[PDB]
Formats: structure tokens, C-alpha cells, sequence
């Protein structure tokens, strides 16, 4: 009824927003560690072993969102 | 207010308002100009100064824009100042809420489209006469030169250049008379003085831009 | 036929008086520093 | 009376060519050239 | 009254005389100069120096290096810097095509280094010469 | 009903909108935290510290986004 | 009825909106904490003693939209 | 009816719109303390007396719209 | 009717927009108040004096949707 | 009625739209005021004799929007 | 009727909106200005005369919207 | 009728809007014009012969938002 | 009846909206114009003969908003 | 009928929409121009021919918004 | 009927979306092209063969948006 | 139907909307290829080869919403 | 029926939205690798082998966009 | 009916608006790799293997989009 399709618009809206403030942040993130490579490659390990570490805080920022969206379509405690 | 006019018949319906604000200038024009050519000077007496300073402006407007042959383009670009100029300082300036014609308002020559257009084809055929004369009969400044399939950028580069160039300055001079208009069914004239110096600054520039704009048209074709 | 009322031309006099006035002023600044320098 | 009714492209346009171009020999004459 | 203005070489001052308008080149490309300038610091280009005081404007090439402003006070630090007139006026572009066949001699970085930076050196050193 | 329906929603916009000031805030923390590697590199272990401590602060505002939008699907008081 | 679903939809827009403002500002306190730690690596603990007490501010900030985010659902006056 | 409705929204915008203005002021704010103590590290008593007096004036401004959110819920005299 | 709940959703807006213009302002301001500060150790009682008066002339511009949204609700002529 | 509801958003749209223009305006011109007293602590009176009359037309911009919020609820001609 | 509810909704985006051009106009106008007499303060009356004739203009850009929100409220010609 | 409340929202929104444009304009325009007097005071009359000059084009744009404005509400030919 | 009532908002709006680009490029074209005869005031003849002819360009582009704004009032060719 | 209504919406829209990307753009493109001219103004000729030709181009896409908006009111197809 | 109605105000979209886009590009291009044209007059035969070239890509933008707005005015096969 | 009227906004969207991402990438791309022309007039050909293919794939990106735009309309499945 | 009138808007939305991340995205990339030509140019064979290959994964983005709203038209299970 | 309406509609909002963070992410991370090959060429297999690792990261925000649109067409539980 509406239940199921008011869910199924908060599934694209989970996902279409989670995703927009990770893209700005994780490419300031690589534009900057690619610079960084630049100035001194010496430090190879020392940024892609820091860049990595902290992409991977920007991959949990619209993991999340797509927890709710998969819970709104699949595991969906209301329908 | 009131953005209509009265027609007169001679077979066909065209603007009483336009031509009879037009024939104004047209004698404040030729009426002004040549009292100071009857008998010249070597040194310019008072009067001539300013005729002159205004001759002298033409032609840098006409040589920064053309190149080395302004010179005949002077008494054209000559006039699409000053019958622009004199038209826009004509309806700030001379008092004609005064005089009421029965069916329409007198401010401007420019406050018809039917102006502005004719200017605006004026100086369309200037760089087409510019560009026809100069270079070949064959092939213009139209033919497709850095890459072959500019043409519907080009081609539609022509409608714009008459069209952009007549409401640019058919709105302003509109626009002016119209705060002019309004604002004094709201309040009397010691108000809008300020906003109408804001035009009146404003009514003369606009002139400014299209000579400067037209002759930048005639240097184009001319390349 | 004229439309005599003082909701028009009564603005249109201060504007032009300020004008005219500093017109004339510019005018005499601009057009006698032309008229000096051809005579220079 | 009527309304507005602007964008007219009535024989105004003729008139004021030919005026305006009355205007550029004229002025010609007596200004530009003398 | 004004700025004062010091154009100092490497073993010899040019200028110390007091003017009112010098219009420098630089690496943007070109800065005018009045008196009550706030205090900057730029770079100058391998170009002319333009320099207008009382009645006579004349122009001094220089070839490059640091302009800084201050309360009044203009000095110009140049690694060489020839007056305008004092450069013969066709003597320069003999100089000049010296170099500009030079340059098409030219191979290698360093003298498409040594070319280009002389020859931009002697085409600034004509534009003096008819200035 | 319209209760599910207009839980359901939200539990979208919570999500989505939480993960957008996080990501364009890991983003700016996380590369200047990689130019200051390629800056000096003898302080890695002293950025590794700043940033993994700030980015967990940055992950607060999310988990806390997920918290509710959860708990509008899961422990729903109003369903 | 209506009180129950306008309470949950403010619940997702409380949190939601909250989160936006800390997430870009946590991101350039802390962007300029580590960037000032690679220009003086002495100073680590003058830095981490005022980038936390002042991520703590604007942790506040988003604790205050998720106690009426709360307050909606759980500890609700009106249902 | 629609009023206690009407309140229930509007408590969760009053919070979540007030912590957008002061998340992004707080950062620049703070972002900019840390920044000075690594140009200086001696002034930081300045600085820290300067940075939490006025990240107070910033949390006052969201603590004015959480005065706001919790007279709609709680000292409502409309409902 | 529609006179309170009207009153109650526009008392959410005032408070909340208010905090935007102001928490932007007074972020910009007073970050570099401190930065300025790191510069000239020895101005900092000019600095104190000229900040906390235009901070407070900050805090009057949020202070007005307070007293707004306050008379919104408490002082309400309209109910 | 809707008069009285109509009138009392516009006094929340008023106030609150207001405060965003200034409160974002006066933060730059005091910013860059007292960025100024740290490069010439000498020319403070010339600064706050500037930033005090600066600050009051801001301050007027938004005083502005007080007139009409109180012309709306309490010199309400409509109602 | 709906004539008066409309015109005061106006009334408040005449002025609501009016605020902010000018808010954000009139900051950096005086924000340049006030760096300007740090710069030269022997340069005040050459500032303090084109600040206060350039913040006028700005000002009128304001009470045009003041004028035309309390023409809606006052002098209104449609009730 | 519906006219007389649609001609008198437009009157809120031509002036509102128009505005916005000018107050950002006349910002960077005289503000990068009192820093320009500051820079070489001996060029003032030139620059208040430039800047007042181009505030009254962007002041013009504001009167065409104002006498809109003032036509629908006054001289407004649909009623 | 709806004819005349939607072009009277649009008339609004083509005003409004125009008005928006040439503030904001009337202002930027003005400021970097005033800051090149800060930097070389000979040249000023020079700029002006260009800045006046910057501007009207974009005068021309905000009065194409008001010939569509003055024919849907005045030459409305469907009322 | 609704056509006419819905033909002059889209007039006020194509206009206003089409004036803002060639205001903010003349505005960067003229205005770097003047300060090209203050920089070399032995190549002020040079830069007049780059501008005016480059400007006909912004100009161009603000025009074709002024050739459909006529075209909906004037060559009007569907009424 | 709502055929025409709504394919009349699409068209009135798809001419005004277009110009925000190219509008602001062709800004930025032309206006880097002329300030390079300061840095080096002699290759203005460079310059302008690539500024002309790549305007017109972003001329090409906004005329796939009027190829659209003319089809759904006179050659729409809906009608 | 209802069908021709959605087809046919949705054609204004996919064109008008593709048109805004580009022309502002489009603008920084050409922009500093002129300068870069300005740089080192030495490798005109080098950056017209990559400038041209970089257009390209830009201008592919409005021309994938040219072809939804014109599937719409002309080659529409469900008509 | 409603159905194909919901997609083929969602069709619109989809490449149209697609369109403005990747192509503000690829216009830097394009930006910095030209301008980067110029700083060296016998990096060219390097550059172009960094930018062809990140060109196709903007690229690819929009394709998603597009694979999409071919799905919704041609291959469309729900009509 | 309403359920297959509403989902098909997400699935152009979810790939849609998914495109958009990523689009602007990878456009600044390549664009200062490109930038980081033209000062030191000797690092770009450091750099295409920083930078194409990390744009798998970006590619993998955006095809969770994908993710969750094609979960509203192809597998779709509620219909």
C-alpha cells in the first residue's frame, strides 16, 4: 500500500544522499595523498598506508546508509 | 502606466509618437550643429569646443574599433551616437508631461521597438556593407574557418548580433521611463530626482555602448 | 492640448538646474584645457 | 482606446530608417565633413 | 613631495632622483605606480622600466629581478639595467639579430636555456631603444 | 498505516543526511592529514594519533544517524 | 494518528539536520590540527589538549539534536 | 489534533536547523586556534582563553534554538 | 485551529534560521581573532575588546529570532 | 483565521531570514578587523571607530526585519 | 480574505529576503575597509568617506524592501 | 480575488530577489575599492569617480526589482 | 482569473531571477576593475573605457528579464 | 485556459534562469579582462578584441532564453 | 489541454537550465584567456584560436538545450 | 494523457539539467588550457591535442542526455 | 498509466542528474593536466596515460546514469 | 500500482544522485595527480598506484547506487 512505497523511496534516498558526502571527502583525501607523493615519494608507504586507513572511514560513512536501504527493501519489519 | 500608442494611416498604421519625438531631435540636431559651422575659426571660439570634443570622441571610438579606415565610418557611427544620445537625454530632460497628446505619452524616440530595430538593422547592414565591399562577394567573415561544423553556431551568430544589440537598448531607455512613470503616481517630483539622475546616467551610456558595440561590429567583418 | 499639473516638470527642474550647473562646470574645465592645449 | 499592444512592427521602421539616414547625410554635410 | 626611486645594479646606482610615475613591468606583466603606494614586494621581469616625472617621461630597461615598495621609497634590485636613450637606437637590433639567429642555432637544454633568456635580454633591449 | 509510512521516510532522510557533514569533513581532516605526512614524515605516528582520534569523533556524528534510523525500523515505538 | 507520524519524521530531520554543520566543521578543526602538528611536532600536546576540548563544543552540537531526536520517539509528552 | 502535530515538527527543526550555522563556525573557529598554537606555542593561554570564550557566544546560538525545541515539546501552551 | 499551529511551525523557523547567519559570522570572526593573537602576543587586550563587542553584536542578531519565537509562543496576541 | 496564520509564518520568515545575511556579514568585516589589530596594534582606535559604525549597519539590516516581525503580531492592521 | 493573508506573507519574503544580499554585501565592503586603515591608518578619511557613501548604497538596497513590506502591511491598496 | 493575491506575492519576490545580486556585488566592488585607496591613497579620486561610477549600475538593477514591485501593487492594469 | 493571476507572478520572477547574475558579475567586473587602477592609476581611461563597457553587457542582460517582465504585464498578449 | 497560464510561467522561468549563468559570467570574464588592461595597457586594443568577442558568446545564451520566452508568449503555438 | 500545458513550461526549463551551466564556463575560460593575453601579447594568435574553439563546446551546451525547447514548441509530436 | 505530460517535463530535466554539470567543467578545463597556452606558447599543439580529446569527453556528457531528451519525445516506447 | 508516467520522469532525473557530478568533476581533472603540460611538457606521455584513464571512470559514472534510464524506457519490467 | 510508481521513481534518484559526490571526488583527485606527474615524472608509477587505487574507492561509492536502483527494478520484493 503506501507503507511499501514510501519505503521504497527512502531506499533511493538512503543511498542517493549517503553517497554525496564521502565523493567530496574521499577525493580531497586522494588529491591531496597524490600531491603528497609528489613532493617526497620516500613517504610512499607512509601515505597509502594513511590514505587507505582513512578511505576506508569514508567507505563507512555510505555503508550505513546502504544498511538502512537493503533493511528498507529486504529485511523490511514493516510489510 | 500606459505602454500603448496611437497609430497614423497612410495605408498602413505607424507610430504618431515615434516620429513626431523623433522629428525633435532630428531639428535639435541639425538646428544646434550647423549655427556653429556658419563661420569657423581657427582657434574654436566658445561653442565650437564642443562640437569639436565631440567629433574628436567619434573618432576614437571609430579607430580603436575599425583600424586605419574609421574615416569613412565617422559620419554613420557620428550619427548612432548622437541620435541615440539626444533621444535618451531628451526624455529625461525636456519637460513633456505638460503637453498632452489625447491618446499616448511623449518621452523618447527609443521607447518603441520599432526604433530600436530600425537602429538595430541600421548597423546590421553597416557590417554587412562593411563586409560585402571590403572582402569577397563570394565568401564573408560567415564561412566556416577554425572547423567545419561551427555552422549552426555561426549561422545563429548572426540572428543575435541585430537582436541582443536592440533590446539591450529598447529595455533600459523602457525601463527608465517607466520608474519615471511610476513613481510619480506615488509620490511628487522631489523623490524620484535621485533615481532619475541614476537613469539619466544610465540614458546616455547605453547610447555609448551601441556606437562603440556598432563600429566593434565593422571591424569584425572587416578582417 | 496642454496638460497643466506641478506632479512633473517641478521634478524635472532640480534634476536639470543641477545638471546644467554642473555641466557648465565641466564643460568650461574640458573644453577650455582642449582650447589651451591647441593654442599651446 | 485599447490596451498596449507593443511589439509592433508596423512601417515604423521604414520611417525611422529613412529619417535616421536623412539624419546621417545631413549631419554629414554640415557636421562631419565641414 | 613624492616617491623617491633607486634603481641599483650590481656595482652601480642608475636612479636617485625623485619622480612621480614609473610604470614597471613584472612576471604578471605590468603594475603602474603612484605616490601613497602601500607597501609591496614583487619580482620584475627582463623589461622595460617606464618612468614619468615632471615634463620628460623616458624609459630604462632592465634586465630582471626584485622591485619592492614601500612608505614613498622604490628600490629596484636588477642584475644589469641600461637607460633607454643611452642605448644607441639601431645598435641594439644589430644585438638583437645576433641573438635571434642564435637561437635557431640553438640544441640541447642548455643553450635553448642560455638562447632564450639572452634573447629576451636583447628584445627588451630594443623596445628601449624606440621608446 | 500513515505511522509506518512516515517512519519509514525518515529513516531514510536520517541516515542520508547524516553521512553528508561527515564525508566532507573526513575528507578535509584526512588530507591534510597526508600532506602533513609528505610534509614531514618523522611525525607520522603523531598524525596517525590526531586523525584516527578526529576521525572517530566524525564517525560519532554518523553512528549517531544510524542510531535513530535504526530505531525507527527496529525498536518503532509507534508501530 | 497524526501526532505519532509528525513525531516521527522530525526525528529523522532533528538528527539528520544536526549532523550536517559538525561533519564540515569537526572536518577543518581537525584538518588544521594536523597540519599545525607537520609544522611543529613539538607542540603535540598543546594541540590535542584544544582540538578535543573543542571537537567536544561541536560533538555538543549534534547531542543536542539527538536529545529531541530522542526525545520524539522515547520520551514523548504528546502519544 | 493538527496542532500538537504542527509543534512536533517544528521542535525538530528549531534544533536541526540551529546546529548548521554554529557546526561550520565552531570549525574555522577552532581550526584556526590550533593553527595558531603551532605558529606560536608560547601564546597558548591567549589562545585557549580566546577560543573557549568565544565557542561559547557559539553555543549559545544553538542552545537558543534547543530552548525553543524543548518549550514545543515540554511547556507547550498551545496543546 | 490554523492560528496555533501556524504560530508553532514559524517559532521553529526563527529560532532555527537565526542561528545560520550568526554561526557562520561568529566562527570567521573569532577564528581569526585567535590567529591573530598567534601573531601579536602582546595585542591580545585590543583584540579581547574588539572581538567580544562584535561578537555580541552577533549574538544580537540571534538574540532577535528569540525574542520573536518567544512571542510566537508565550506572548502570542493572535491566541 | 488564515489571516492571523498567514501573518504569523511571515513574522518567523522575516526575523529568521534576516539574521542569515548579517549574522555572515558581520563576521568578515570583524574578521578582518582584528586580523588588522594583530598587524597594527597602533591603529586600534581607528579600527573600532570604523568596525562600530560598520557593525550598526549591519545591524540594521536585520533590525529591519523586526520592524515588519513586530508590525505582523502586534501592530497586525489585517487582524 | 486570501488577499490579506497573501499580502503578509509577502510582506515577510519583501524584507526576509531583502536582508541578504547586503548582509553578506555589507561585510566584505567593511571587512576590506577596516584592513585598509590597518594597512595606512594616515589613510582613514580617504576610507571612511568611501565606506560610509559605499554602505549606503548597500543600505538602499534594504530599505527597498522595507518600503515595499510595509506597503503590503499599511499602504495597501488591495484591502 | 486571486489576482490581487498573486500580484502581491510577486511584489515580495521581485523586490526580494532583486536585491540579492547587488549586495554581493556591491561587496566585492567596494570593498576591492577601499582596499585599492589603501593601497595608493594618491588615486583616490580616481577610484570614487570608478566606484560610484558601478555602484549606481548595480543600484539600478535593484530599482528594476522596486518599480515592479511598485507596479504590480499600484499601478497594476489586471485590477 | 488564472491567466492574469500566473502572469503576475512570473512577472515577479523574471525581474527577480535576472537581476541575480548581473549583481553578482556588476560586482566582481567593478571590483577587479577598481584594483587595476589601485595598481597602475594612469591607466584609468583605459579601464573606464572598458568597464563601461563591461557593464552594460551585463545591464543587457537583466533588462531581457524586464522586456519579458513589462510584456507580461502591459503587452500581455493572453489576458 | 490553463495553457495560456501555463505558457507565461515558463516565460518568467526561461528568462530568469537563462540571465544567471551569463551575469556571474560576464562578470569573471570582463572583470579579469580590466585587469589585464592595468597590467599591460600597451595591450588594452588586444584585450578589447578577446572581450567584446567572447562576451557575444554569454551574451548568446542569456538570448536564447529571450528567444523562447517570446516564443511562448508571442509565436505561441498552443493558444 | 495538459499536453501542451506542461510541454510549454518544459521548454521553458530546458532553455533556462542550460545557460547556468556554460554561462559560468564561458566566464572562467574567457577570463583566464585575456589575462593570459597580459602575460604574453604575442601569442594572442595562440589564444584566440583556442578560446574561440573551446567557447564553442560550451556554445554546443546550451544548443542541445534549445534543439530540445524548439521541438517541444513546434515540432512536438505530442499535440 | 498523463503520460505525454510527464514524457515531456522529464525532456526538460534531462537536457536542461545534463547542460548544467559540463559547461562549468568545461570552463575550468579551457580556462587554464589558455593560460597554459600563455605559460609555454612552445607546446600549443600539445595542449590543443589534449584540451580537444578532454572537451570531448565532457561534451559526451550532455550528449547521453541529449539522447534520453530525444527519446522521450520522438522514439517515446510508451506512447 | 501512472506507472509508465512515474518512470519515464525518474528516466529524466537520472542521466540529468548523472550529468553534473561527473562533468564539474572531469572539467579539474582536464583543468590541472593541461596547466600541467605547460609547466613540463615532456611529461605529455605520462599526463595523457593519468587523464584518458581517469577521464573513463567520470566517464563511467555517467554511464550508470544512463544504463539506468535506458532501463526505465526500453527494458522496463513494471509496464 | 502506487508501489511500482513510487520505486521506479528511486531508482533515478538513487543512480542519479549517487553520481554526483563521486563525480566532483574524482575529478579533484585526479586533478592533482595529473598536477603531481608534472613536477616530478619520475613518480608516476607511485602515482597511478595511489590514484587508481583510490579511485576504486569512488567508483565503489557510486555503484552502491547502482547497487540499490537495480534492486528497485530487477529485484523487487514488493511487487
Amino acid at each position: 500500500p503506501l507503507i511499501a512505497a514510501a519505503s521504497v523511496i527512502a531506499a533511493g534516498l538512503a543511498v542517493g544522499l549517503a553517497s554525496i558526502g564521502p565523493g567530496v571527502g574521499q577525493g580531497t583525501a586522494a588529491g591531496q595523498a597524490v600531491e603528497g607523493i609528489a613532493r617526497q615519494p620516500e613517504a610512499e608507504g607512509k601515505i597509502r598506508g594513511t590514505l587507505l586507513l582513512s578511505l576506508a572511514f569514508m567507505e563507512a560513512l555510505t555503508i550505513y546508509g546502504l544498511v538502512v536501504a537493503l533493511a528498507l527493501l529486504f529485511a523490511n519489519p514493516f510489510v | 502606466v500606459g505602454q500603448h500608442f496611437y497609430w497614423q494611416i497612410g495605408g498602413f498604421q505607424i507610430h504618431g509618437q515615434v516620429l513626431i519625438t523623433s522629428w525633435v531631435v532630428i531639428a535639435i540636431l541639425l538646428g544646434s550643429a550647423a549655427i556653429a559651422v556658419r563661420s569657423p575659426q581657427t582657434i574654436p571660439t566658445g561653442g565650437q569646443n564642443f562640437f569639436e570634443y565631440v567629433l574628436e570622441f567619434i573618432r576614437d571610438v571609430s579607430k580603436t574599433q575599425i583600424g586605419e579606415e574609421y574615416r569613412p565610418w565617422v559620419p554613420f557611427i557620428g550619427t548612432m551616437f548622437l541620435f541615440i544620445f539626444v533621444s535618451n537625454w531628451s526624455g529625461a530632460l525636456l519637460p513633456w508631461k505638460i503637453i498632452q497628446l489625447p491618446h499616448g505619452e511623449l518621452a523618447a524616440p527609443t521607447n518603441d521597438i520599432n526604433t530600436t530595430v530600425a537602429l538595430a538593422l541600421l548597423t546590421s547592414v553597416a557590417y554587412f556593407y562593411a563586409g560585402l565591399t571590403k572582402k569577397g562577394l563570394g565568401y564573408f567573415g560567415k564561412y566556416i574557418q577554425p572547423t567545419p561544423i561551427l555552422l549552426p553556431i555561426n549561422i545563429l551568430e548572426d540572428f543575435t548580433k541585430p537582436l541582443s544589440l536592440s533590446f539591450r537598448l529598447f529595455g533600459n531607455i523602457l525601463a527608465d521611463e517607466l520608474v519615471v512613470v511610476v513613481l510619480v503616481s506615488l509620490v511628487p517630483l522631489v523623490v524620484p530626482i535621485p533615481v532619475m539622475f541614476l537613469g539619466l546616467f544610465t540614458s546616455g551610456i547605453q547610447a555609448l555602448i551601441f556606437a562603440t558595440l556598432a563600429a566593434a561590429y565593422i571591424g569584425e567583418s572587416l578582417e | 492640448n496642454t496638460d497643466i499639473l506641478a506632479t512633473n516638470l517641478i521634478n524635472l527642474s532640480v534634476v536639470l538646474g543641477v545638471l546644467i550647473f554642473f555641466g557648465k562646470g565641466v564643460l568650461s574645465d574640458l573644453l577650455d584645457n582642449r582650447k589651451q592645449r591647441i593654442l599651446n | 482606446i485599447e490596451k498596449a499592444s507593443l511589439f509592433d512592427f508596423n512601417l515604423t521602421l521604414p520611417i525611422i530608417m529613412a529619417e535616421f539616414l536623412f539624419l546621417m547625410f545631413a549631419l554629414d554635410k554640415i557636421y562631419y565633413t565641414p | 613631495m613624492t616617491l623617491n626611486l633607486c634603481v641599483l645594479t650590481p656595482n652601480r646606482s642608475i636612479w636617485n632622483s625623485e619622480v612621480k610615475e614609473i610604470i614597471l613591468s613584472t612576471n604578471s606583466g605590468q603594475i603602474g605606480v603612484l605616490p601613497n603606494h602601500a607597501p609591496t614586494a614583487t619580482a620584475v621581469d627582463i623589461g622595460i622600466l617606464r618612468i614619468r616625472l615632471n615634463d620628460q617621461w623616458l624609459t630604462l630597461a632592465l634586465m630582471g629581478g626584485f622591485a619592492r615598495i614601500g612608505n614613498n621609497e622604490i628600490t629596484i634590485l636588477v642584475n644589469d639595467a641600461e637607460r633607454g636613450s643611452d642605448i644607441d637606437p639601431q645598435e641594439a637590433q644589430q644585438t638583437l639579430e645576433i641573438a635571434e639567429a642564435n637561437l635557431r642555432k640553438a640544441e640541447g637544454k642548455r643553450q635553448k636555456i642560455e638562447a632564450n633568456l639572452a634573447l629576451r635580454r636583447a628584445r627588451t633591449r630594443v623596445e628601449a631603444s624606440n621608446t
